[PDB]
């Protein structure tokens, strides 16, 4: 049960690093959806874009 | 030539599928005939052609489908047109811009169409500068439905008003303008000034269908259930014969106390129902009938059949578990209101009803966040303001 | 002597004497009537499933 307690932690820290690599992609996808909406507001076939 | 005439005469009586094959039968007789090429085009256009938004005309709605009476109250020009049923907006925009530079005036049609292409994608402001210029040269009824369509989606309810009193005095007594003005008033729930305009689209034009229900619904609520029937028996005699109308005709005869047509109209409404999600709502309104006679055993299996024919019917989960609390099944009831709330994150009625089960037990912490959302989703309620102040005396001290 | 027909009604009712906090139900809804574009666009889309059910 002591040796069992080592494996439950580094799995949970890998879940914590699993909970750490997820929020950085989401806001950059929010940055990725904002730049598409900046395109479609701009992308038209004339001069000022 | 008799084939060319019979092709064109099929288009006049709009026999479309009989026209396109006979027109392309003339296609191999020539290398290129411009008349058959546009006739094969334009007969293929009018197979399906819709312009406006899904404008499905409610009678009972205020915000995210909430109920009422407990709240309150050249030849290339048509070659361009083949792209507009296919909805390839950008490709059409090139030859649209190519041809308007070929003739840079006397075409308000090409002016308003490119603005329609810009509104079709999302170019709001570029459309808003486009067809304003066409209105300053030409008086056309649909352009008033184009300027005052983009401005409402730009969320300015006072800029919609000026167009709907400008063109109303150049096209006097016009019908679809007078329906467009009373449709934005129901968006802000200005029924003090909405239902007078719908008394004008019924003053002249006494058979417009989508302004007969929206008066005959705003009388069924606020306690005129007899006048609201008169607007629905007349709408039957036009001969539309839906399944949704035999629901509404069933409800008005019961609340007006006319017990003959009140229930045959429901059995015809259970039949001829299109989807399986649609026969739920006719079972659900049958439940409110069954509470009215007093039979609860009948009423318990009316909401249930509405629930097995359609889950996530949020108005029935709440409504079934008031009948449970009448019997005594507290923990059964408090889970149905728990899942009625999570399906409808509006519509105050499970939220307040949670905080009279969870208040009688004594859990004054969940019975606060329950009766918190029964204030934010519907303020000016009476029995929420007699409950938060009932709780906030407990929270300060004894 | 034709008939008595005297069925005296009480002429009084059970007046309330206080309000009670109770539970109230969802109210019955009138279904909307779909437009003639929505009737056409649903009919076209319903036939769009059967032509792809065979292809």
């Amino acid at each position: 049960l002591q040796e069992y307690f080592e494996l439950i932690d580094h799995h949970f820290e890998l879940r914590i690093n699993g909970e750490k690599l997820e929020e950085l992609l989401s806001e950059r996808a929010v940055q990725f959806r904002a730049i598409q909406r900046r395109l479609l507001a701009r992308f038209k076939d004339k001069t000022p874009a | 030539m008799e084939p060319l005439l019979l092709a064109w005469s099929y288009f006049r009586r709009r026999k479309f599928q009989l026209c396109a094959d006979l027109c392309t039968q003339m296609l191999e007789k020539s290398p290129y005939d411009q008349a058959a090429w546009i006739l094969k085009a334009r007969a293929l256009t009018e197979m399906v052609y819709i312009d406006e938004i899904d404008v499905d005309q409610e009678g009972i709605a205020e915000m995210m489908l909430d109920e009422n009476a407990i709240a309150q109250v050249l030849a290339k020009a048509l070659f361009e047109y083949i792209f507009h049923h296919e909805n390839d907006v950008k490709t059409a925009l090139d030859l649209a811009a190519l041809s308007t530079e070929h003739s840079q005036y006397k075409d308000w049609w090409w002016k308003v169409q490119i603005g329609k292409c810009y509104y079709r994608l999302g170019m709001y402001r570029e459309a808003e500068k486009q067809f304003k210029s066409a209105l300053k040269q030409q008086e056309m009824v649909d352009t008033f439905l184009y300027l005052a369509k983009v401005y409402v989606s730009l969320d300015q309810p006072v800029t919609a008003l000026n167009l709907f009193k400008q063109g109303l005095d150049k096209f006097p007594g016009e019908v679809t303008l007078l329906c467009g003005i009373a449709r934005i008033y129901e968006e802000m729930n200005n029924m003090s000034s909405a239902a007078e305009y719908y008394k004008e689209v019924l003053k002249q034009d006494n058979t417009h269908v989508e302004a007969i229900a929206c008066i005959g619904s705003n009388h069924f609520y606020s306690d005129q259930p007899e006048i609201a029937l008169r607007f629905y028996r007349r709408l039957l005699q036009m001969g539309i014969y839906n399944g949704q109308l035999f629901n509404n005709l069933g409800l008005c005869c019961f609340y007006a106390q006319q017990y003959d047509m009140t229930l045959t109209s429901f059995e015809r409404a259970l039949s001829l129902a299109e989807n399986e999600e649609e026969a739920a709502d006719v079972w659900y309104n049958l439940g409110h009938v069954a509470v009215g006679i007093g039979d609860t055993n009948l009423a318990h299996q009316c909401f249930r059949l509405a629930l097995v024919n359609n889950n996530n019917h949020a108005e029935a989960y709440n409504n079934l578990a008031v009948l449970e609390m009448r019997k005594g099944h507290v923990e059964q009831a408090r889970a149905l209101l728990q899942t009625a709330s999570s399906l409808a994150p509006h519509m105050y009625e499970p939220h307040f009803n949670f905080a009279t089960i969870s208040d009688k037990i004594g859990d004054l912490q969940r019975s606060y966040v329950a009766a918190q959302k029964s204030e934010a989703a519907f303020p000016d309620h009476v029995d929420t303001q007699h409950l938060i102040k009932q709780l906030r005396q407990h929270f300060a001290m004894l | 002597v034709k008939s008595m027909f005297r069925e005296v009604l009480p002429k009084q009712g059970p007046l309330f004497v206080e309000d009670i906090m109770t539970m109230v139900l969802c109210k019955p809804k009138l279904l909307p009537l779909k437009s003639l574009t929505l009737e056409k666009l649903e009919k076209m889309h319903q036939a769009a499933q059967n032509t792809i059910r065979q292809q």
